[PDB]
């Protein structure tokens, strides 16, 4: 569809596309196709992406979500007010970030 | 955006150092005839 | 007959199994290519003046 | 030895069966009489109903992933397949190389392609 | 091996031979450019003492050899013969003996052009070989007859290749290639092969009229006797502008593909880009006399042609804007063909802007047969077609030859040819607007500095080609060791961000045309079965 | 609880160890890490999370950079060396050209040749002085 996609149609289409993946190629593929759009996705998309990366049982694609997002955002105040919205999902899912994992 | 440092400042900080290096690379991609004229004997060297 | 394919059976030069080094043929090709205008200049400079 | 000339597409047995009978002394030859080889094969096929050298854009109706792939057919061990989405023109054309021992996954559409390699080498 | 290289009706083993004559003739032509710019380095009779006829012979040899035996083979013949069957899924081309005779009548045009520069001092006219400078009264000998028989043979070669290309991409496409789904280099070779058979018949007619009023006593351009030399200027430049649009349109195709595949983005509006390229093709015939603003045309027809050459200028502009749009927002992996693709945009936009400075029929009276013109075409022809040629070789030859080159030597070769060719042709503009005419052996010694600067640059531009020759040698004897021992780049398309390495090794090549899915050096029967597409 | 954790010595210092490890050990710790990820994620120790991130996403193999480890210095050294080499070879090619100059090249001729110009006021507002010789 070459007609534009509003934000609600975007987040509903991609939530129903993150729910259906079963392999690892599918999760990374739909994650790349979600991040290589123009907008940054709302955390309703990305907590579902974290659950869909938990279903395949591999860790580093549940970390590169956070680093790709840090490359996505326009400053770090948006990044901090973002990351305190995905706090408890990051807690009980137990994934790390980059800056505390690789201190440099 | 809505909350954060404003887009005018956070893109001026990205692009204002780029203008001077663009001017440098254009002044040395088109201005080397001035540098070769400066040392020759036509400028009473 | 389909001619058999490899990494060195796509070019007219034989490279691996030779008797002479490959640098001889590969640089003599561009030596004669770079020296055909010089021999044109020589045959044109002995026909009119000197050299 | 004994050779007949393959009245339709069922009785071909190689390149020695596509000859056919010659014309007479006065009649102009028809293409059924004298044409031989691959052209005779295509003519006999088109007179039977089928046409050989099956040219068709591949089925991009369903998506299809590793539970049931998109099955393609080739007489060799590989077949270059240019995927263009779950509709006919969704994303730009990405070329995959499904072979006999590996499926081909699109990475932009997501569909997979697997062969039934006919072969007979 | 005699039946694989001398008879050889297979479009993969004809393109290698095309490329071999291309590198041979390009070496000969740049030896002539080195000799020209070495003699023009200082006023007073240098290395060739006196003898302006030898300099005229050298400049027509450089011009016609490097146009019709390097750029046209290594863009039309070699690259089209290797890639036009390999992108649309034909097993190989239609009329295979026709593009074998096209290649095999190239180097006999080359050997008669070489032996034309030896007999009775020689053809000196420049590549736009004009009457009555070339008629038998003012130029006696069998030299320019062999020099234009070379053009007859090259003309025949390029037309046979054009008919070959046109039918082999109008009929033998693969299963799903529609009329507008082809990659853009196929469309460039398509439109270029149309402009060849729509243009060069007029050229061959005009130059055989030149031959049979040289030797067969007719009077087409012999003026005392009825004719006029203005008719040759018309009949020549009616080919002479479509010839360079032929030489530059596959450059646009190559640059489109390499900026599409080194920025991980499709080209911005491929349909509008191919409409712009096709309109450039069908419009490049209507502006043939912008090389004849001086000879005595009316101001009304000069007004028409200076109106129409700017509408020639606009779709090249929208093509360059689409190139900026398709490299914008990408993930640009700066390898060595992407460097040439980036340099081509700037170094061709510069020449096109000075070209539309030339295109005003008002302004052409101050700039005609003047080194400003040399600065324009030695931008848009040299840097254009040959930076696209280098971005064709450094991008395709790991797939064709199957041997990976050295990377750091490729980047020093790019920066050496970029610096050492930007220092040559940039003082030509100052020599032009200060008043230096073309084709002089040398000059009144006022403007004695910019020629010296250009001559100190041409040695850099020659040393970079010597390093390119060493790149060819290091690729040919150290291909597998540059695969293994970490001197090269192996994947031209990098893995995306959130994709693992174990997942990149599944889908190795994310192409959009067929050519990077065939194995290194590809099989002689690649498409046994057709290559389906939806 | 079935699979065992990798010990410290098999997995220490892995971004500094991945390039010279044999290709039979790399498949083993790749298998071991991709089965260790099937547990709850909080019981994955902090020594092996860096190992998994470098194995799946590190700058090795496919993600190797095109300008790696000071090769920008090598290519600018090659560019300036090529400029110097071409300058020297242009000089010693220039050395063998022709012994004598045209006689109107030294400054003594140029002063007369622009005195003649200012006699007839040619190029009055722009430049008219011609010397260009030492
Ligand atoms: C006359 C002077 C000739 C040498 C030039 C000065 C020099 O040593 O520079 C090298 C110098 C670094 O030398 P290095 O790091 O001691 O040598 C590298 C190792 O020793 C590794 O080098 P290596 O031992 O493998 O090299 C063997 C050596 C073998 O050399 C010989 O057999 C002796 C003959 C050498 C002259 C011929 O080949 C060379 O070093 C060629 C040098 C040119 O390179 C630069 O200074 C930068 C490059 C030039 C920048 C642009 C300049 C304009
Ligand atoms: C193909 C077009 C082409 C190219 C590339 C060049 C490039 C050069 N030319 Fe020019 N030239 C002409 C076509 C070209 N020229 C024409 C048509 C005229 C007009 C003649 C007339 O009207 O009388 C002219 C005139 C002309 C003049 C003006 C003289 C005059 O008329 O008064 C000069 C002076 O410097 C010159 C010398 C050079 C030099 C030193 C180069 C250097 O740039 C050469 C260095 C080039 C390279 C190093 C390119 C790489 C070479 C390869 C072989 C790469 C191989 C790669 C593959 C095969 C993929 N030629
Ligand atoms: C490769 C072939 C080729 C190409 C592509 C061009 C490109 C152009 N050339 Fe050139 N030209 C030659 C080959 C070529 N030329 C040759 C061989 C000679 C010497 C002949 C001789 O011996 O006498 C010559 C010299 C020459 C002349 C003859 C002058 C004379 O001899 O007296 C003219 C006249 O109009 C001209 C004009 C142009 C224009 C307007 C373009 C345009 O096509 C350029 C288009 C590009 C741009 C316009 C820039 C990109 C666009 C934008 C950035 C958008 C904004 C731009 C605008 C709004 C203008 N050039
Ligand atoms: C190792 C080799 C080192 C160099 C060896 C000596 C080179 C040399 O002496 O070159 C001489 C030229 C002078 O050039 P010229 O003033 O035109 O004289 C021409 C010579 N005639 C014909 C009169 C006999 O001098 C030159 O042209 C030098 C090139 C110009 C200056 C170099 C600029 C590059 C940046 C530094
Ligand atoms: C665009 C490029 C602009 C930078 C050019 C650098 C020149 C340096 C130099 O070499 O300038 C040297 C000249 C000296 O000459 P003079 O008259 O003092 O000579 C007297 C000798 N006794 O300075 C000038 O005349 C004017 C100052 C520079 C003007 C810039 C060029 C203006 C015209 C543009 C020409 C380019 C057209 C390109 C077409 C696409
Ligand atoms: C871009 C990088 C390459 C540029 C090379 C240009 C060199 C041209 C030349 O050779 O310069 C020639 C000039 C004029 O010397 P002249 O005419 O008085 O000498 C008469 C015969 N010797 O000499 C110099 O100015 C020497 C200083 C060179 C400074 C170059 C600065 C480049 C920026
Ligand atoms: C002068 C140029 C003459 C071009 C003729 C075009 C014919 C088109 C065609 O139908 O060509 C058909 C054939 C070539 O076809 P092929 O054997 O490759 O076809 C294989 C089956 N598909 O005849 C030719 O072209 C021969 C033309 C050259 C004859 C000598 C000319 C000497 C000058
Ligand atoms: C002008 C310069 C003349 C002198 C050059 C001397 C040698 C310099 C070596 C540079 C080097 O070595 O470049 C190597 C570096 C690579 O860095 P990276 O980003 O990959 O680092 C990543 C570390 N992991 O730069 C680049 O490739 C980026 C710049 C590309 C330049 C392309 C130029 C194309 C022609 C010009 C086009 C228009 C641009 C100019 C007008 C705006
Ligand atoms: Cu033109
Ligand atoms: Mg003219
Ligand atoms: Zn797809």
């Amino acid at each position: 569809a070459h007609d534009e996609e509003t934000f609600e149609e975007f987040t509903a289409r991609y939530e129903k596309e993150f729910d259906e993946a079963y392999d690892l190629f599918e999760v990374q593929r739909v994650l790349n196709n979600c991040f290589s759009y123009d907008l940054v996705p709302a955390p309703a998309v990305i907590e579902k992406a974290l659950r869909a990366a938990r279903r395949v049982n591999d860790l580093p694609t549940a970390i590169r979500v956070f680093e790709a997002l840090k490359y996505k955002v326009e400053n770090e105040d948006q990044y901090k007010a973002y990351l305190d919205e995905l706090k408890d999902v990051r807690q009980e899912l137990g994934v790390p970030l980059k800056e505390e994992l690789f201190p440099s | 955006g809505r909350i954060g440092e404003s887009w005018v400042i956070t893109e001026g900080r990205r692009l204002i150092p780029e203008i001077f290096q663009w001017s440098a690379v254009l002044s040395v991609c088109l201005g080397w005839p001035g540098a070769v004229y400066f040392f020759s004997k036509a400028r009473k060297a | 007959v389909h001619f058999k394919d490899g990494v060195y059976e796509n070019i007219p030069f034989k490279v691996k199994g030779r008797k002479t080094p490959y640098a001889l043929s590969h640089f003599g090709f561009f030596a004669i290519g770079f020296a055909v205008p010089f021999v044109a200049c020589y045959v044109q400079l002995k026909k009119s003046g000197a050299f | 030895p004994v050779v007949k000339t393959a009245q339709n597409l069922a009785e071909v047995n190689g390149p020695e069966t596509l000859i056919g009978p010659g014309a007479k002394e006065g009649t102009v030859p028809t293409d059924l009489d004298q044409e031989t080889g691959l052209a005779r094969l295509e003519l006999l096929g088109k007179l039977e109903g089928i046409d050989v050298f099956d040219t068709k854009p591949l089925d991009s109706s369903r998506k299809g992933t590793m539970k049931d792939p998109i099955i393609i057919e080739s007489y060799d061990d590989y077949r270059y397949v240019g995927c263009t989405g779950s509709p006919a023109g969704s994303h730009t054309i990405m070329w995959l190389k499904p072979t006999v021992n590996e499926v081909a996954r699109c990475w932009e559409c997501g569909s997979v392609y697997k062969l039934n390699p006919v072969g007979v080498p | 091996m005699v039946q694989r290289w001398l008879y050889s009706t297979n479009a993969k083993d004809i393109a290698v031979l095309y490329f071999m004559l291309a590198i041979f003739s390009g070496m000969a032509g740049t030896a002539m450019s080195l000799i020209i710019r070495l003699e023009l380095a200082a006023p007073g009779s240098q290395y060739l003492h006196g003898n302006s006829q030898l300099f005229n012979v050298l400049v027509v040899g450089h011009a016609v050899l490097m146009i019709f035996f390097l750029v046209m083979p290594a863009l039309i013949g070699g690259f089209g013969n290797y890639l036009l069957p390999l992108m649309i899924g034909a097993t190989d081309t239609a009329f295979p003996r026709i593009n074998n005779i096209a290649f095999w009548v190239l180097p006999m045009g080359l050997v008669c052009l070489v032996t034309s520069t030896l007999v009775e001092s020689g053809a000196g006219t420049g590549w736009t070989v004009y009457p009555p400078l070339s008629s038998i009264q003012a130029h006696s000998g069998p030299s320019v007859d062999l020099a234009i028989f070379a053009l007859h043979l090259t003309s025949i070669s390029s037309l046979l290749g054009a008919i070959n290309f046109i039918v082999t991409t109008l009929n033998m496409r693969t299963n799903g290639m529609t009329m507008h789904k082809l990659p853009l280099f196929v469309w460039s070779i398509f439109i270029t092969a149309f402009l060849l058979l729509l243009s060069l018949p007029v050229l061959s007619a005009g130059i055989t009229m030149l031959l049979l009023d040289r030797n067969f006593n007719t009077s087409f351009f012999e003026v005392s006797g009825g004719g006029d030399p203005i008719l040759y200027e018309h009949l020549f430049w009616f080919f002479g502008h479509p010839e360079v649009y032929i030489l530059i349109i596959p450059g646009f195709g190559i640059i489109s593909h390499v900026v599409s595949t080194y920025s991980k983005k499709p080209v911005f509006g491929e349909i509008s880009m191919v409409y712009a390229m096709a309109s450039i093709g069908l419009l490049g015939f209507l502006v043939w006399s912008h090389h004849m603003y001086i000879v005595g045309l009316d101001a009304d027809t000069r007004a028409y042609f200076t109106s129409a050459t700017m509408i020639i200028a606009i779709p090249t502009g929208i093509k360059i804007f689409s190139w900026l749009a398709t490299i914008h927002g990408g993930s640009i992996r700066l390898a060595t063909p992407m460097l040439y693709a980036i340099a081509f945009l700037f170094l061709f936009t510069m020449g096109g802007l000075t070209g539309v400075a030339l295109a005003n029929a008002s302004l052409d009276v101050a700039f005609h047969d003047t080194y400003y013109v040399v600065g324009h075409f030695h931008y848009v022809l040299s840097m254009g077609a040959i930076f696209s040629l280098f971005a064709g070789y450094y991008y395709w030859s790991p797939q064709i030859l199957g041997l990976n080159y050295n990377e750091k030597l490729a980047q020093i070769q790019f920066w050496l040819i970029f610096i050492g060719a930007n220092v040559i042709f940039f003082p030509m503009h100052f020599l032009g607007i200060n008043g230096m005419p073309r084709r002089i052996p040398d000059y009144p010694d006022a403007f004695a500095g910019w020629n010296y600067v250009a001559s100190i640059g041409s040695f850099i531009a020659t040393l970079s080609l010597f390093l390119f020759i060493y790149i060819l040698y290091d690729q040919l004897v150290n291909g597998l060791n540059n695969k293994v021992n970490n001197k090269s780049v192996i994947y031209n398309k990098a893995p995306d961000f959130v994709e693992s390495n174990t997942i990149f090794n599944l889908n190795t090549v994310k192409s959009s045309s067929i050519e990077f899915l065939l194995t290194s050096p590809p099989a002689v029967h690649s498409f046994n079965t057709p290559a389906v597409q939806s | 609880v079935q699979t065992k954790a990798l010990s410290k010595a098999t997995l220490t210092d892995l971004p500094e160890r991945w390039e010279n490890m044999p290709n039979l050990e790399q498949k083993e710790i790749a298998d071991n890490l991709t089965e260790r990820q099937k547990l709850p994620w909080k019981t994955l120790n902090n020594e092996e999370i860096k190992a998994a991130w470098y194995i799946s996403y590190g700058e090795w193999g496919p993600r190797r950079p095109v300008h790696g480890k000071g090769d920008v210095a090598f290519i600018t050294k090659g560019v300036f060396l090529g400029l110097g080499i071409s300058f020297g070879l242009f000089g010693l090619v220039r050395l063998l050209a022709n012994p004598e100059t045209p006689k109107t090249m030294n400054r003594e001729w140029q002063l007369k040749s622009d005195e003649y110009l200012k006699s007839k006021n040619a190029n009055p507002w722009g430049g008219y002085s011609q010397v260009q010789s030492k």
